[PDB]
């Protein structure tokens, strides 16, 4: 019967699952287990490189928090 | 520094426009201007012309040469003079060309009555007889 | 940067795929044995793009909406529409658009 | 050794990829094709095996030979048959096809199809129904799947 | 005796008119025969498992 | 079925249609002259299938 | 004057040589057209970027649409010229002559 | 009146996209002229800060300059809080 | 690990492609009382399978006078496009975060046409061209009012970025903002990729096939995308992915559904369609879009 045309369907939702998952894990890995930080107007890259200087580890992600004001 | 890929990039311009104003081919003269495009769209990019650079490869590329190609079918140093500042919260280019129904409203005026008697200088052209 | 490594990863893939399906039947041996040139298209090919131009000369509207300058945008983006459509009606008129 | 063992399972591979899509071009010649459009008919269903429904000559891989062939039709088949991408199969269906049939004995009709293409498969039926020529193409699947061109390659 | 296959007159009264006019723009024939396609869609189909099921036959 | 067809064209438009036939001509008219009534009756089956 | 300006301007002379040449197939004196106004827009854009001339990010845009323009122009032209002869063959135009 | 009434009537029959396109055009050039947010869109255009509010050099003859942002000369943005 | 993130995206795609195919004949056939592949696999799941490795072991059929260079290149350029024009969707976070995503993606559009007229012209044949110049045709004509529609629908978002979209549409669908244009742009996207009712036209033939069942795919995300907005939440991006897949699948679905439904259109009808009923209703709907947010006073935040 129709259900008979879901499997293939079913294998295309794989399918399409995979690309996006993909990138919002990768997007967790590689930026510290955050959202990626986007960055138009420039000043959001001047935010982002302000970030990477103050590091320390030349990593923006790695936040300085209260505790590094003395 | 990239091997001053800006330049690499212009002097693949050049090459281009050299390898098709031999005009050999139309067709393949054509593809030459087509790639040279494609280079000239590149190099306006990389300089931060992401709009302008668009416009190019969208306008000139897609309809200009388009229809070029179906006519003849038819037939048989640089990183240094940059800036040290910020843009803000937009984009300076964008900015400018938007400007144009505010500040240019005598442009925006010439530029559609040309469009006009362009299309109808067109049809008056091909009506034949 | 990471634009052109994704072009030309694209490139690669499609260009090795498409020379290896050319050239994988190519190893096993087989036997291995005008003018009339109408206008009407020519016509549309040109309104295509000088509509393509009048909507290069439209696409800044997204950003021409926050001016403070309301009414002379306005204006302004009504008068290149109304043009355009004027374009199209003398096009419509004049059996421009007939087959 | 492991080299006639490597070549037999490539060889088995092929041919089941070959035989499981069987992309037909049909010459609807007389009234076996309306036969043919029978099989391809909701109650048959040659689609489900993986046998497309009107296939274009230059990506077919079977000819389906059905009604009677003429000699003004003859060097038509033939082009066609030539632009056919190989490896390419000729099923003959129907009396007409197979031998001339009822106008064997005529002036313009070529006394069988195999005089002009060789032939595969013969579906005997005048005309054949739906489910004889669904066999014919089954048995054509048969064929395919026996044959061995690594193998071949390997021992030569 | 004989029958007119298309020998009606619309009619040319506003509402009439409107409906047509709904139609044209809004495509609803359309989405009729959509509808009748979608409908057969979910009916058991025809098809017999040959060669393990034969068609029916005569003496 | 199998149709030649020659048609002159002025652009889009069709200004002569000519069709070939004769591809399905096997004779059926002359190959009755040889057969009983019934014999032949089997043909007209075949004219229009 | 930076090396990629001068890279610019020798496309652009390039192209005018080309077109100056004239083989054959107006074609390509179009294309040689084009090809100067590919030149024009690419270097106009550096020195407007560059110079964080806001305003005159107008000028590009338009300059484009005037001359795309234009290139319709010169084809619907070639085309009739065509309709005459058959080809685009720069020598079939010598009927006049000074 | 009645000349006008039969056109409209014989083009909303066998021409419904021209009517439409053409009634849409008109309502889109007329209505902006009478409606009463416009001004709303060019104050709300006008309050967005996308350069620094720079600092003006007191001399003690603008009482409606603000020392501070929390004081309360200058303008304001409850119209838009309301919105 | 970009490279990963890269291949991630392509392989997926090409997978989908080859079983949306099966969907496809079987939709179909069960739309025509009948069943699709169901011998080769479970399922037919097997199908696509056994049709690639066919077509990947047929002869190829090279003209033998044909221009070899733009036969080559040709598929090149289709399956480039046809992949590159996936890399700014957000789902919910695009590969490539660009600023003007739907120009970048309009611009790819338009050079689509490159394939069809090269491999038109290479094909050393009139018929092919005449069809290869009627394609072309078509394309270019709805692309306009493709642009058209795209840029009175972006009016509502503020900006060219697709990840905007998603905020645009927190609270509801731009569908019920915009009808209309909806309903034209779905047209417009059945016409440009030469799908029925306006589909008038062995390794290259495979690699052409791939490349227009992937715009299909692409298509139909992207209206997913610009039209039905799907909440996304921060702290797990998974829901929003299995909506937009899930909205996807139905638009596709849907394409198969009107192929199956509906007769073709003549050339001549199609281009009457667009350029006498299409263009007028969209530049009306340009100039409401343009004036309604000053009207309303709702214009949107980015600038
Ligand atoms: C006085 C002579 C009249 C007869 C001669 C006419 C000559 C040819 C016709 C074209 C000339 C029209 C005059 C318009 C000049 C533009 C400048 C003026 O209009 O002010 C503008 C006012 O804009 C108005 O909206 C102009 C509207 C008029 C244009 C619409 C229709 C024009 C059609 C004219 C002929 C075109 C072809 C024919 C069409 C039928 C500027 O706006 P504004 O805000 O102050 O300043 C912006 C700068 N800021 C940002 C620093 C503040
Ligand atoms: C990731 C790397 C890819 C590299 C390239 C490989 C491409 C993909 C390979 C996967 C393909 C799957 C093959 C599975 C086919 C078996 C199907 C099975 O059902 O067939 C049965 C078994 O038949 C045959 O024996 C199947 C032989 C198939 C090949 C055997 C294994 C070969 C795999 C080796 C591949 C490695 C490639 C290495 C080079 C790259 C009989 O069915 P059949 O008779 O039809 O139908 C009868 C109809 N009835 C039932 C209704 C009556
Ligand atoms: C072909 C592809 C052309 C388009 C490629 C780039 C598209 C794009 O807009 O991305 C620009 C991208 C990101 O910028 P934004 O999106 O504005 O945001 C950054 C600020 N946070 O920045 C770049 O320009 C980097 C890429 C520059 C390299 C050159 C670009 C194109 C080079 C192509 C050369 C090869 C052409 C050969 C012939 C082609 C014929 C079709
Ligand atoms: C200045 C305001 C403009 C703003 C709106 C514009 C938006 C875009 C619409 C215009 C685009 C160009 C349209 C050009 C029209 C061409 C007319 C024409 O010549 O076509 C006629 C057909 O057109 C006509 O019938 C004549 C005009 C009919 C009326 C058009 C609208 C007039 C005003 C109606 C709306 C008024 C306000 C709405 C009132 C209704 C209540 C809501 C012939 O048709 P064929 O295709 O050749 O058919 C041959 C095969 N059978
Ligand atoms: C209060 C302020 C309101 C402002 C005004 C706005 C109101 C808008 C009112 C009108 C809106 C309607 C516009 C929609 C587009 C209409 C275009 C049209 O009518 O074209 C048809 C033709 O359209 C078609 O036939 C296209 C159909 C092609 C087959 C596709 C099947 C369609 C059904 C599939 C579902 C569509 C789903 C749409 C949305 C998808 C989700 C994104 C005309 O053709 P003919 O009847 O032959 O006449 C021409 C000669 N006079
Ligand atoms: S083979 Fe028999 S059934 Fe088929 S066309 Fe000939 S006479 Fe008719």
């Amino acid at each position: 019967m129709w259900f008979e045309i879901l499997p293939g369907i079913a294998v295309m939702a794989a399918c399409l699952f995979i690309p996006g998952m993909a990138t919002a894990h990768i997007h967790k890995f590689t930026n510290g287990g955050k959202e990626k930080r986007v960055a138009h107007f420039s000043y959001q890259w001047n935010l982002m490189e302000r970030d990477r200087r103050i590091s320390g580890v030349n990593r923006y992600h790695v936040t300085k928090g209260l505790e590094n004001i003395d | 520094m990239t091997m001053y890929i800006a330049f690499i990039l212009s002097t693949i311009f050049v090459i281009g426009f050299v390898g098709f104003s031999s005009k050999p081919s139309p067709i393949y003269g054509g593809l030459g201007l087509i790639v040279s495009g494609g280079v000239g769209c590149g190099i306006v990019l990389n300089f931060g012309g992401s709009f302008l650079g668009l416009m190019v490869f969208l306008i000139y590329l897609g309809g200009m040469l388009v229809v070029f190609g179906y006519t003849t079918a038819m037939a048989t140093g640089d990183w240094v003079i940059y800036d040290t500042g910020d843009s803000g919260f937009f984009s300076e280019e964008a900015m400018g060309i938007a400007a144009l129904y505010s500040y240019g409203t005598w442009l925006v005026i010439v530029t559609g009555w040309s469009l006009l008697i362009g299309v109808v200088v067109i049809m008056e052209i091909t009506r034949g007889n | 940067m990471n634009i052109m490594l994704t072009l030309l990863t694209n490139v690669t893939l499609a260009s090795l795929l498409v020379l290896i399906a050319f050239w994988l039947p190519q190893l096993n041996a087989y036997s291995e044995k005008r003018l009339p040139f109408s206008m009407k298209f020519f016509l549309v090919a040109i309104t295509f793009l000088l509509f393509d131009l009048e909507i290069a000369l439209l696409l800044p509207l997204p950003w021409a909406s926050q001016t403070n300058n309301l009414k002379t945008m306005l204006t302004m983006a009504l008068f290149l529409l109304i043009l355009l459509a004027a374009s199209l009606a003398y096009e419509w008129t004049q059996k421009g658009l007939e087959w | 050794s492991r080299g006639e063992y490597v070549v037999a399972k490539l060889d088995d591979l092929v041919n089941w990829a070959r035989r499981s899509s069987l992309w037909p071009m049909t010459f609807g010649l007389a009234c076996c094709a309306v036969e043919m459009m029978h099989m391809a008919a909701p109650r048959y269903d040659m689609d489900r095996f993986g046998v497309v429904f009107r296939a274009s000559p230059r990506q077919s891989d079977v000819m389906i030979v059905a009604g009677t062939l003429t000699n003004k039709m003859a060097p038509a088949l033939r082009k066609v048959y030539d632009q056919m991408p190989e490896p390419r199969y000729v099923v003959s269906m129907g009396s007409c096809a197979n031998g001339g049939g009822y106008y064997h004995y005529s002036y313009s009709v070529v006394r069988g199809c195999d005089r002009i293409v060789p032939v595969d498969i013969y579906v005997p039926g005048c005309p054949p129904t739906a489910e004889a020529l669904l066999y014919g193409i089954l048995q054509l699947q048969r064929k395919i799947k026996r044959e061995k061109r690594l193998r071949i390659w390997y021992r030569r | 005796t004989y029958k007119f296959v298309n020998m009606r007159e619309p009619s040319m009264d506003m509402k009439s008119v409107t409906d047509r006019a709904a139609q044209t723009l809004l495509w609803t024939e359309l989405v009729r025969g959509l509808g009748m396609t979608l409908s057969y869609l979910f009916r058991e189909p025809a098809t017999i498992n040959y060669p393990f099921e034969k068609g029916p036959l005569s003496p | 079925g199998v149709l030649r067809l020659v048609m002159e064209l002025s652009g889009e438009m069709v200004r002569k249609c000519d069709p070939h036939i004769g591809l399905l001509h096997r004779g059926t008219e002359k190959l009755i002259e040889y057969k009983t009534y019934l014999q032949a009756l089997p043909y007209f089956d075949r004219l229009d299938y | 004057m930076p090396l990629v300006y001068m890279n610019i301007i020798m496309a652009f002379a390039i192209a005018l040589a080309g077109l100056l040449m004239y083989r054959s197939h107006l074609m390509s004196s179009l294309l040689c057209l084009e090809g100067m106004m590919l030149s024009l827009f690419i270097m106009s854009t550096l020195i407007i970027l560059n110079t964080h001339f806001t305003l005159a990010n107008m000028m590009p845009i338009i300059l484009l649409v005037f001359a795309a323009c234009e290139a319709a122009l010169g084809l619907s032209l070639l085309v009739m010229v065509s309709n005459t002869y058959g080809t685009d063959y720069v020598q079939n135009l010598n009927l006049l002559q000074c | 009146a009645g000349r006008i009434a039969s056109f409209l009537k014989n083009a909303w029959a066998k021409e419904p996209v021209l009517v439409a396109s053409f009634a849409i055009g008109g309502l889109a050039i007329i209505l902006p002229s009478l409606s009463p947010y416009t001004n709303y869109a060019i104050r709300i255009n006008r309050a967005t800060p996308y350069n620094y509010p720079v600092p003006l050099r007191d001399d003690g003859n603008m009482p409606d300059v603000p020392s501070h942002p929390q004081d309360p000369q200058g303008p304001s943005l409850e119209w838009l809080k309301n919105l | 690990m970009f490279m990963i993130n890269i291949l991630s995206l392509i392989i997926p795609i090409l997978l989908a492609v080859a079983f949306l195919t099966l969907v496809e004949r079987k939709v179909l056939g069960y739309m025509q009382l009948r069943k699709g592949p169901n011998v080769v696999g479970p399922y037919g799941l097997l199908q696509p399978i056994a049709d690639a490795l066919k077509l990947f072991t047929k002869e190829p059929l090279r003209p033998a006078t044909s221009s070899i260079s733009m036969f080559i290149i040709a598929p090149i350029l289709a399956l480039s496009l046809a992949l590159t024009m996936w890399v700014p969707l957000p789902m919910p976070y695009p590969l490539i975060n660009m600023n003007l995503g739907v120009l970048f993606m309009l611009a790819m559009s338009s050079l689509a046409v490159y394939s069809i007229l090269w491999s038109g012209w290479a094909s050393n044949s009139k018929y092919a061209l005449i069809g290869a110049l009627r394609a072309v045709a078509q394309t270019i004509s709805y692309e306009v009012t493709l642009a058209i529609i795209l840029l009175s629908v972006l009016l509502m978002n503020g900006s060219y970025t697709l990840s905007t979209l998603i905020t645009t549409q927190e609270h509801i669908w731009m569908i019920f903002t915009s009808w209309p244009l909806a309903m034209m742009w779905f047209i417009s996207t059945l016409a440009e990729t030469n799908r029925a009712p306006f589909d008038l036209t062995a390794g290259p033939f495979a690699m052409f096939f791939m490349a227009e069942y992937a715009n299909i795919i692409m298509m139909n995300a992207f209206t997913a995308i610009l039209f039905l907005g799907a909440s996304h939440d921060p702290h797990t991006p998974e829901l929003y992915t299995i909506n937009f897949v899930l909205k996807t699948l139905a638009l596709t679905i849907t394409f198969l559904w009107i192929r199956a439904s509906y007769p073709r259109f003549r050339y001549d009808q199609l281009m009457h369609l667009l350029w006498k009923s299409f263009l007028p209703l969209t530049l009306a709907l340009c100039m409401w879009h343009i004036s309604l947010p000053i009207m309303t006073a709702s214009i949107p935040p980015q600038s």
